[PDB]
């Protein structure tokens, strides 16, 4: 699981970019998630946990702007590796309401 | 009386209810305890989706009873 | 178009096909280069367990796409 080769290969839309402050936050979160806490964003994001043939970066993840501050929970489509992330007041908020929907969530 | 919501995680959700409360007046307990919002939550009981303008007595839901707490958001 | 199929013992299948192409079609030729019936085969994308009289454009499988295979018994 490189996540690595999975940010440099990731889309932004909706007015994310690569600068955006919660982006940064995101990716910081990210990179500093457990093996299992990695799994289940996989899961929840792209439907499965095993890297695909190439590797994570092959994903091409593309992470969209969800509206503004909520406390509305990320969502995403998995046949697509689309992760809505609303523009969440914080880091702290960012990384709790993405924890627990990689967490609570399963179905379609 | 009081009611149990499991979550996938195993975490319980206690809430205080009452027979005649709504299910949208869980979702809003849950919400409260939990932030998430209600078109965001599905309660299973007994197999069954728990559906708004029904009671937890019309589903003869009891004290002590647990139900499931599944989160719509990965559709795809 | 390429696509690759991952099994459990860790075997990457590649696969030359079409997106046009039907999910029973692509077990018919799983069934060609491996020799595993299609009723044997459970072929997953996006989590998804994918149905026989679809396409893979139906499932948004691109080139270079990978699949999973399941043992369906």
């Amino acid at each position: 699981l490189d996540f690595q080769a999975l940010e440099e290969t990731t889309e932004y839309d909706g007015g994310y970019t690569r600068d955006s402050v919660l982006i940064r936050e995101f990716w910081e979160i990210v990179h500093s998630f457990t093996d299992e806490q990695k799994r289940l964003f996989l899961q929840f994001t792209t439907g499965t946990d095993r890297a695909p043939v190439g590797g994570l970066g092959k994903l091409k993840m593309i992470i969209a702007k969800n509206g503004p501050d909520t406390e509305r929970l990320p969502t995403s489509h998995t046949c697509f590796n689309v992760l809505l992330l609303p523009e969440y007041s914080s880091k702290e908020k960012l990384k709790e309401r993405l924890l627990k929907a990689i967490t609570y969530a399963k179905g379609f | 009386m009081q009611i149990f919501v499991k979550t996938l995680t195993g975490k319980t959700i206690t809430l205080e209810v009452e027979p005649s409360d709504t299910i949208e007046n869980v979702k809003a307990k849950i919400q409260d305890k939990e932030g998430i919002p209600p078109d965001q939550q599905r309660l299973i009981f007994a197999g069954k989706q728990l559906e708004d303008g029904r009671t937890l007595s019309d589903y003869n839901i009891q004290k002590e009873s647990t139900l499931h707490l599944v989160l719509r958001l990965r559709g795809g």
